[PDB]
RNA sequence: UUUGCUCCACACAAUAUAGAUGGAUACGAAUAAGGCGUCCUUGUGGCGUCGCUGAACCAUAGCAGGCUAGCAACGGUGCACUUGGCGGAAAGGCCUUGGGUGCUUGCUGGCGAAUUGCAAUGUCAUUUUGCGUGGGGAUAAAUCAUUUGUAUACGACUUAGA
RNA sequence: GAACUGGCGAUGCGGGAUGAACCGAACGUAGAGUUAAGGUGCCGGAAUACACGCUCAUCAGACACCACAAAAGGUGUUAGU
């Protein structure tokens, strides 16, 4: 309908400092920096009291004032992101074989291996992204944790991890073996 | 002085024409700094000079003239239109002529 | 023909010995000029009462100027129009300044958004709304907030020369 | 430790903002926004400068960054009250943009003897000044 | 009004460009055109691949080497743009197709020469904003043009003398401001400004 | 090979022009953002200012531009010389040191112009050359024919021969 | 295969790219002006005119004759009952 404006609200906790100039957010809270580049957006950003950012869209259509709503979770979740962190858990789930995940160097870089998914001698690596770290949680059996600042890059390494233990020539619903997100929460627990 | 120019540039773009047929005896001419019909209005009936070269010497010169002056304009954007006692030649399409400012009425 | 001006057309049917002084019936017609206005005067006469151009006449036609011209009003306007595969009845709310520019505005938007020409649309009703609360469109209704004001993002310059030297910008 | 968002500031269409119309009958004088109509068009008023109270296309006038305090649809005679109060006219003059539009007029208005004086001007300023960069 | 007008072809919409330069050169204007990597067609990347590939798949079928010529450089595309806007095959057209360069990057001397623009076929200032636009360069490269890599090192080299140039013309800029400032408000200042100057 | 070839200078003759007639006047990036200036506890920093077009900037007076003395100052701008650099994307251009010399309309001075007859492009540019003049420089090859067979219908190819 | 009328045949000209028949208009030889139908980004003469909206298509659409498209569907988006 190409509503006249709309608007907003993002909150800045008090460790966290954004910046923005042209639309390239900087998130800085007392975990790290996250970096995001929101230049095909075209939104207006403007600080109101330090502890609020608005953002706005002046004579958008319907897409575009979705589009809006959208910037507003980005940077939440990057303001989340440099406060709490982000943290997904996997589990692994065989009915036979069991499935045996280990962190490995092939040459400067971190790769998740996986052996023995329903059996196979294929070994199969999942690169991890930067700043996602991983570890192998104690007093539960068969579960992986991908923590990270960012939950785009900490997502995207667990559908990463999720995916290349997906079965092939068999019924899915009958071989149900793989490794599948069971939490998605922060790190800080409250 | 460095300049002795006492003309306006101009360029002789085509004839007179339709889509499929065009018409040599009038000539359609751009006029350096004339972009409105209001302002081409001001060089009409000035005399035009197209200036060109020969190798043969004629009548004391090797530098011939076709005259030529604007009769009205052409569409919306300055364009005039001109009639030379003989026609252009058509390989001028893109070449440049000279129009006087006379005859003056300022 | 969006020119439009608005006329009233008074007209009757011819007198005759039995019936002398017939009833006076007047219209208001938006049309470009005057001609338009008798005709569509016989059309819409034709199409409710029994009486022809041939067996009436034309007692008076008057332009009808906006009041008030130069005042922000907010008019409700009932059409009703002829789509391709049948006969509608619409409501609409036009924000302007005169009758004459809403239905303009109205023509050209009903082409726009309906592929409705103007003969296929007869104006019911063009009515200004008294006051707020009463507008129901929220096109109408966003412009009517207090101290309203936007700006106007990414301005493009008109350049006169085929050439710029600058590399310009759209600021405003 | 402060955060900080460049505002990316405009020029607003709003009630009281001082526009310059830039072709039509006016074509170059200053009026003020009366009342919104829609996204595209306003009504504006410049009783100063002898322009009608009409409705006109945002595409007709350009914004400047002037404004004085206006009420909603207010009338020709308090539009002039309030334009004198404001002094908008002075507050323009003293903007380089009205100073160039001035500038080239009196540049068009020269004559040609006026434009031999300009030259001859220009050239004893630029001794003086080409003896003060050699100096620098 | 230049003998040689050079335009920097980035942020350019290669059609509009196209036509403006055709005009020209038909006209009898000069034209080289600079930085055709950095073209701007609308549409989607993948919408003007796929309309490339189209253009791809037409060929003399008895004889590929005569059929239509797929030309993969950005200037190149550019210029066959140009071509069904210019009568090519007359005496006329080979003229005006013989007044233009195009080129990607700004090679010499044309790196020491000021480029300007063409507002009525700039992107920013034609299309809607948040509507898609393509890259001749990454679509070039897509197509199987094979200079980008050389192209983009050799612009940044140019862009850093360029940019040491700038901050020197910068400096004498600023000298030369700040002496003509000193030297206002004098007499022949005074009578400049009542004439206008 | 009618004492050949080539390169600078030079006056001559031709030549033929897709079209000179003050100056193609150099950041990059963004455009829901920037340029410039300034300041600092050097940033995605504060502050000010600008744009709304190159309608600008530079240049621009003098027989198509002739003849001359100074004044503050050591400027401005050509022509050869010269010092060093930088530039390889198609560099073939850009910047700079110092002296010499011409002009200077920054200002004040001194003479001339006509008859092209009331206009006539009223010839001022840029190519490609050929003939001379006077200085410098260099002092071969290829093909046919013969020969080979890694080649070959013929051409072509591949080898060899003072 | 019939009816009425207008055409082509027997007819060039401007327009529909192209075409017997469509649109416009019918023709001695020329000059000037104005138009028809059709157009005015470039080819290509003529506004990259002005104005209000709609549409984004990983087979968009783009002018009558005319060079095709349906039943049926879509929380795509826009108006409306």
């Amino acid at each position: 309908m190409k509503y006249i404006q709309t608007e907003q609200q993002i909150e800045v906790p008090e460790g966290v400092t954004v910046s923005i100039k042209s639309r390239i957010v900087k998130v800085v809270g007392p975990r790290g920096t996250l970096t995001k580049n929101l230049k095909h957006i075209d939104v207006t950003f403007t600080k109101v009291n330090n502890q609020l950012i608005k953002v706005a869209v002046h004579n958008g259509g319907r897409k575009h004032v979705a589009a809006l709503r959208t910037v507003k979770s980005l940077v939440d979740n990057m303001i989340t992101g440099v406060t709490k962190g982000y943290k997904y858990k996997m589990r692994y789930v065989y009915a036979h074989f069991p499935i045996n995940v280990n962190i490995v160097e092939k040459d400067g870089a971190k790769f998740i291996e996986v052996r023995n998914f329903l059996g196979d001698k294929k070994i199969r690596n999942v690169p991890v992204r930067d700043g996602v770290t991983i570890e192998f949680s104690t007093n539960v059996k068969d579960e992986i944790v991908l923590s990270g600042n960012s939950v785009e890059d900490v997502s995207q390494n667990a559908a990463d991890l999720q995916q290349i233990c997906r079965v092939r020539n068999k019924d899915i619903r009958k071989f149900l073996d793989g490794i599948y997100v069971s939490h998605k929460g922060f790190i800080t627990e409250d | 002085a460095e300049s002795h120019r006492l003309y306006v540039k101009g360029k002789h773009l085509s004839y007179q024409r339709s889509k499929r047929v065009n018409n040599p005896n009038v000539s359609l001419i751009k006029i350096e700094g004339v972009a409105t019909p209001q302002d081409a209005q001001f060089y009409l009936g000035k005399r035009i000079a197209y200036v060109y070269r020969a190798s043969k010497e004629v009548r004391g010169s090797k530098i011939r003239v076709m005259w030529g002056k604007v009769t009205r304009t052409h569409g919306n954007s300055g364009v005039v239109r001109a009639t030379f006692r003989n026609n252009l030649p058509a390989k001028t399409f893109g070449a440049s002529v000279r129009i006087f400012l006379y005859p003056s009425n300022i | 023909m969006a020119h439009f001006k608005e006329y009233q057309v008074i007209g009757r049917r011819l007198p005759t010995e039995s019936v002398p002084e017939p009833k006076l019936f007047r219209m208001r017609i938006f049309a470009s000029n005057e001609v338009i206005a008798k005709s569509r005067y016989w059309y819409f006469l034709q199409k409710l009462h029994k009486v022809k151009k041939a067996s009436g006449e034309i007692v008076s036609i008057n332009q009808i100027n906006e009041a008030h011209p130069t005042k922000v009003k907010n008019f409700g306007v009932w059409v009703r129009y002829d789509s391709r595969s049948g006969t509608h009845n619409m409501y609409k709310e036009i924000r302007d300044v005169s009758r004459v520019a809403a239905v303009e505005t109205l023509y050209q938007d009903m082409a726009a958004r309906h592929r409705a020409r103007f003969r296929s649309i007869h104006i019911l009703k063009v009515a200004e709304i008294e006051k707020t609360a009463d507008v129901k469109r929220q096109y109408v209704k966003q412009f009517l907030t207090k101290d309203l004001k936007f700006p106007l993002p990414h301005r493009v310059q008109k350049s006169t020369k085929t050439f710029s030297y600058k590399r310009p910008s759209t600021f405003y | 430790t402060d955060s900080i968002v460049k505002a990316s500031n405009w020029r607003l269409v709003e009630v009281g903002r001082v526009v310059l119309i830039k072709k039509g009958q006016s074509a170059g004088k200053l009026a003020a926004i009366v009342e919104i109509i829609d996204q595209k068009k306003v009504l504006i008023d410049g009783p100063k400068a002898g322009v009608p109270r009409q409705a006109i296309n945002l595409g007709q006038v350009v914004l400047t960054p002037l404004t004085f305090a206006l009420p909603r649809g207010a009338r020709t005679a308090t539009v002039s009250k309030k334009w004198a109060a404001a002094a908008v006219c002075e507050k323009w003059a003293a903007s380089s943009w009205a100073k160039k539009i001035a500038q080239r007029e009196r540049r068009a208005a020269l004559t040609d003897f006026e434009r031999f004086q300009v030259m001859v001007l220009r050239k004893q300023k630029r001794y003086t000044v080409k003896k003060a960069l050699a100096k620098a | 009004v230049e003998p040689v007008v050079v335009i920097d072809g980035k942020g350019h919409l290669v059609g509009r460009l196209a036509s403006v330069v055709a005009k020209q050169l038909l006209n009898g204007q000069k034209i080289v055109v600079v930085r055709a990597e950095e073209l701007n067609i609308s549409g989607e990347f993948f919408r003007n691949k796929l309309k490339y590939h189209d253009f791809l798949r037409k060929a003399t079928a008895f004889n590929k080497t005569r059929g239509p010529f797929h030309f993969r450089a950005p200037s190149r595309i550019f210029y066959k743009a140009l071509r069904g806007m210019v009568s090519h095959k007359t005496a006329r057209g080979k003229a005006a197709l013989e007044r233009l360069k195009v080129f990607e990057g700004i090679p010499p001397p044309y790196d020491k020469k000021k480029r300007v623009v063409v507002p009525q076929a700039l992107r920013v200032l034609r299309l809607k904003p948040g509507r898609k636009y393509t890259t001749l360069g990454k679509l070039s490269t897509s197509v199987g043009w094979k200079y980008e890599d050389v192209v983009a090192k050799l612009e940044a080299k140019r862009k850093v003398s360029s940019a040491e140039y700038y901050a020197k013309k910068r400096a004498f800029t600023k000298k030369v401001a700040s002496a003509n400032a000193t030297a206002a408000e004098s007499d022949v200042a005074k009578q400049l400004a009542a004439l206008g100057y």
